RNA sequence: CGGUCCGGCCGGGAACUCAAAGGAGACUGCCAGUGAUAAACUGGAGGAAGGUGGGGAUGACGUCAAGUCAUCAUGGCCCUUACGACCAGGGCUACACACGUGCUACAAUGGCGCAUACAAAGAGAAGCGACCUCGCGAGAGCAAGCGGACCUCAUAAAGUGCGUCGUAGUCCGGAUUGGAGUCUGCAACUCGACUCCAUGAAGUCGGAAUCGCUAGUAAUCGUGGAUCAGAAUGCCACGGUG
């Protein structure tokens, strides 16, 4: 990425609802290149989440995603031997990509019976903004407002 | 009945040139000629260490391509059998006669 | 390898075709037949009295020019070093540097 | 529940509950339930005293628990008094079967000390 | 360890065990045969089994039957 | 760095094999040792006879050795006098009947093996290595070589610290597979060690 | 006469035959549902029959050899589109836009000497 | 298409898949923008492929008196009734420890049981060895085909369908050891692989620190090969999902 100015790979939409954002989400959860068992956990978690929150499977994801979605983050930069954290405004595409990544990582660190249950209860905690995933956006916020002078 | 000729050679531009001689000699002396049938090539691959001592990653990779050709002559005419028997073919080509 | 180490292999070949090819094979198949003689054979005992070097498993595959016991290939009968040397001179037929 | 060697099997499935005895693994537990005419996917609940004693009589055939522990220990001591290689290694607390001692042999040696 | 189709024993040592039974017990039987299986016709004899340098004399017992002669002659010195 | 054999890399492209015969896994090893043994005999016997290349082909159950030489008269002899004594023992070594063919090397100053063997035989006569290299280059360039390169390695002139010296005249594109590059080696067994000669001759493209 | 179109992706090779009438799918003398146990692999073969309309308009006799689940499924997708242009040729514009005409040249990269995989290099040690 | 033991299996058909020889094609060629009207870059059209399309082979003059006198060759030196040579047994496999590279794990994106869909690339006559039979099994006996797009190694596993376990040092994980065996080999004690029964360590995700990888890549899942009587978690190679 020094000289070469690359774009971004346009991935195929979701086989169920035709959402590109969900296709990003299944891939983030996906491990060992097992897409079949990956969408099986994402659909089972969406089926158990929308049922236990009042339908709208696309909108119930969006409510949980709006609370984890960050606005600003720090960028590590060494100027004069010292490492300064520069607060930078994140782009809309990476905004969702970080939001989805923290949802999967927080559900993985949970102690529930299954990943379909771990994900659904993490998406439920994020919809009401009271979990490990919303706290990762909170710690990223406290880091940005502190170094607000070096903007 | 039917005479089956199986050709083997490491060089390709030698096998189909010696095959063309067999096909032409048989179809000129009046015989029913099936083929030249190109059968799959057996690629015997070899990986040898290029350094006399140590240097595990440094290697030489070679192959021996064993090309196969099948020529089936239906009519065993005396004019065809004798024409094919007294044919000077390339010394680097193996001929397998199947009755 | 050494001249003595090369000579030791000539002895292991000459004794391999003398006994364990036409005589010891006959008493080994006999020491396997369940139908005939289950206790009084002596074939296992008379196999010992035969020279050790006569066994084919006791023979080591060595580079047919140098005598190298390591890096051997049965296709050429030479070690990886002398395989490369003859391969580059075109002395090995149909053999060339492959890429795929 | 209480079978052969004092032990009290839990209220789990029949095949896994029987592996609790020292001397009965996966194969012995499958063969014991096949000979006594009991299912493998059934719990200790519903299994009356009439079905317990028929399994106790079945398991009594092979050396289990304390009777097996002394038999294993006797064969270990036998090698030791004999003076063989196998016995000299049970006496030195090192791998008997032939495994390397230069490195990784921590199961028999125990945890390392500087 | 081996196929039940006959246990192994060296002919030169087997003939030495035979000569020791009829002529009566002598001094330690100097043998290099460590690969031979101990038979019941050995119990009571003193077989001097090699270790690589010296011949380790081992008094043959009934429990020693089935095992190899080289199990009772340590090959590596460790102190 | 380390370079790929110029003859080896061009095999199948613009350079032919020295062994054209075909065999299965069964007799491939037995034929290869027989090929070594026949070359060994002939190189030792026809050493002064200027042998450049040896081609072995096996028609059925026979051996057809094609000796490439700059001096065919000494190889053939007095009306086949020397060909008959060579073929008689080639048939003994190979087992199968022998047929020897003699190919004439017109301009030997354009043959890599003959140039290398000339430098090697010169170094053993106590000639100056620089003179031996310059003469090899000049002779090749005046006879039509598009380019030449001659390298001599180790204890040059009897020196204690070994050196690798080389002369080059013309075009020598070692990266073009299309290019006709004749490459060969030779070893000068001197009173003060082994001196390795490497010769590259560019003859033109295609 | 049958409308033909060859389709391939990875090591899979699929032959597609088009005949008008009904909405039948026969893959290697088996049903569409019987062969593929994944609905994602079922939807990719349905893809060419979206832009170009078909509910019960035309039948398809298909056979595929080599590769795997998505490999075979991807190959059939390319074949239907090639058999669709064989029938009209004015359908090229709609098929390009969706990217079904393009053969996916992505093959598995060879294992290289000195490397643990195609690109995976063994762990480096400084001291 | 004609005939059905519903098997391309047999007449046949040369359409197609494929096999392997020859040839076409992609060059910033076209269009537009940026740019000194240049080079070039960006985007688009057409196209199976677009800016060296993907991968490999190919490693300049030279650098480190870098590695190999144990592949071989070789100046010098040294032993030459011994530093040579033959043989048996042993050692290279030792074990207070330390470091490097790996495999397998710590589990429910998982373990187990049954049912089941889809590969690629290789090897083979002193060989690969089917089918049948015996043994829980490793195997064994009997014995076709095949020097091989025909026959054999060889059932691909991940995946999918159903059932079970339900966060437990566990139906996780397999070390270590006891008992009995199988095969190869003159011979498995030191020191082989594999099986059967029993045993069920550590480990519940790893400090300081550190490595690989930019796309059919990483990650994962099987398959084959060279060496090889026998002995792969190594190496070399192959595709599946991705
Ligand atoms: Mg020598
Ligand atoms: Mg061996
Ligand atoms: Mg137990
Ligand atoms: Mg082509
Ligand atoms: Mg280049
Ligand atoms: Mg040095
Ligand atoms: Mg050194
Ligand atoms: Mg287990
Ligand atoms: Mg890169």
């Amino acid at each position: 990425p020094r000289r070469r100015v690359i774009g971004q790979r346009k991935i195929l939409p979701d086989p169920k609802f035709g959402s590109e954002l969900l296709a990003k989400f299944v891939n983030i959860l996906m491990v060992d290149g097992k897409k079949s068992t990956a969408e099986s956990i994402v659909y089972s978690a969406l089926e158990t989440l929308a049922q236990r929150s009042g339908k709208s499977e696309l909108e119930a994801f969006e409510v949980a995603l709006e609370n984890v979605r960050p606005t600003v983050e720090v960028k590590s930069r060494r100027v004069g031997g010292s490492t300064y954290q520069v607060p930078v405004e994140v782009r809309p595409v990476r905004r969702n990509a970080l939001a989805m990544r923290w949802i999967v990582e927080a559900a993985r660190k949970r102690g529930d019976k299954s990943m379909a249950l771990r994900l659904a209860n993490e998406l439920s905690d994020a919809a009401e903004n009271k979990g490990t995933a919303v706290k990762k956006r909170e710690d990223v916020h406290r880091m940005a407002e502190a170094n607000k002078a070096f903007a | 009945q039917r005479i089956r000729i199986r050709l083997k050679a490491f060089d390709h531009r030698l096998i189909d040139q010696a095959t063309a001689e067999i096909v032409e000699t048989a179809k000129r002396t009046g015989a029913q000629v099936r083929g030249p049938i190109p059968l799959p090539t057996r690629k015997e691959r070899f990986t040898v260490l290029i350094s006399p001592h140590v240097n595990k990653d440094a290697r030489d990779q070679y192959e021996i391509r064993t090309h196969l050709r099948l020529v089936d002559i239906v009519e065993p005419t005396e004019k065809t059998v004798d024409a094919l028997m007294r044919l000077d073919l390339a010394a680097g080509v193996d001929v397998q006669i199947s009755l | 390898a050494k001249q003595s180490m090369k000579a030791r292999e000539v002895k292991r070949v000459a004794l391999a075709d003398k006994y364990f090819a036409k005589r010891a094979e006959l008493k080994a198949i006999i020491s396997d037949v369940n139908a005939s003689d289950e206790d009084r054979w002596n074939a296992v005992l008379k196999l010992q009295t035969l020279p050790r070097d006569s066994s084919p498993s006791r023979q080591r595959n060595r580079c047919r020019q140098t005598g190298r016991p390591h890096g051997f290939l049965r296709k050429f009968g030479l070690s990886r070093i002398k395989v490369r040397e003859a391969a580059m001179r075109g002395e090995i037929p149909g053999l060339k540097k492959a890429s795929w | 529940a209480r079978i052969a060697g004092i032990n009290i099997p839990d209220h789990k499935h029949a095949v896994i509950a029987l592996t609790s005895i020292y001397g009965v693994g996966k194969t012995r537990s499958k063969a014991i339930l096949a000979a006594a005419g009991i299912a493998e996917d059934v719990k200790i609940s519903e299994l009356s005293e009439g079905q317990i004693d028929t399994l106790r009589d079945e398991v009594a055939k092979f050396v289990v628990e304390g009777d097996l522990r002394r038999e294993i220990s006797m064969s270990i001591k036998r090698l030791m008094d004999l003076g063989c290689y196998r016995g000299l290694r049970h006496r030195r607390g090192l791998p008997v079967r032939g495994q390397r001692t230069k490195t990784n042999a921590r199961t028999r040696k125990g945890p390392r000390k500087p | 360890r081996s196929l039940k189709k006959g246990p192994f024993i060296d002919l030169h040592l087997l003939k030495k065990v035979e000569k020791a039974v009829e002529s009566g017990d002598k001094k330690p039987l100097r043998t290099w045969s460590r690969r031979s299986t101990i038979f019941p016709n050995m119990i009571g004899l003193t077989i001097a089994v090699h270790n690589g340098r010296q011949h380790v004399p081992v008094f043959v017992t009934d429990e020693m039957v089935g095992h190899k002669l080289g199990e009772f002659a340590p090959t590596r010195t460790y102190r | 760095g380390q370079k790929v054999h110029p003859n080896g890399i061009r095999l199948g492209i613009v350079k032919p094999w020295n062994s054209t015969w075909f065999a299965n896994t069964k007799e491939f090893a037995d034929n290869l040792d027989s090929d070594f043994k026949v070359r060994q005999y002939l190189t030792k016997e026809l050493a002064k006879a200027s042998v450049s290349r040896i081609v072995i082909e096996r028609p059925a159950k026979s051996i057809r050795v094609t000796i490439h030489t700059a001096r065919p008269g000494i190889v053939i002899g007095k009306k086949g006098e020397d060909v008959e004594k060579l073929r008689k023992v080639v048939a003994d070594i190979a087992g199968v009947p022998a047929q020897i063919n003699i190919a004439e090397v017109r301009k030997p100053e354009l043959d890599a093996k003959l140039v290398a063997d000339s430098i090697t035989s010169q170094l053993e006569r106590r000639v100056m290595f620089r003179r031996a290299m310059k003469r090899a280059v000049q002779n090749a360039m005046r006879l039509g070589a598009k380019g030449i390169k001659v390298e001599v390695s180790g204890r040059l002139g009897g020196a204690e610290i070994a050196r690798t010296e080389w002369y080059r005249e013309g075009r020598v594109p070692l990266h073009t597979l299309r290019a006709d590059i004749d490459y060969n080696t030779s070893e000068a067994h001197t009173t003060y060690g082994v001196i390795g000669v490497k010769v590259w001759i560019f003859k033109g493209e295609i | 006469n049958q409308y033909y179109g060859t389709g391939r992706r990875k090591s899979s090779a699929a032959r597609v035959f088009i005949k008008p009438g009904n909405g039948k799918i026969v893959i290697n003398q088996r049903s569409l549902e019987q062969y593929f146990g994944r609905e994602t692999a079922r939807m990719v073969v349905r893809q060419p029959l979206e832009l170009v309309d078909m509910v019960e308009k035309l039948d398809l006799y298909i056979t595929v050899k080599g590769g795997g689940i998505s490999g075979q499924a991807g190959a059939i997708r390319h074949g239907i589109t090639r058999a669709l242009m064989e029938y009209d040729e004015s359908l090229r514009s709609e098929l390009r836009k969706a990217g079904f005409v393009t053969r996916d040249a992505r093959q598995v990269e060879r294992k290289k000497v000195g490397l643990r995989k195609a690109r995976r290099r063994p762990q480096f040690s400084k001291r």
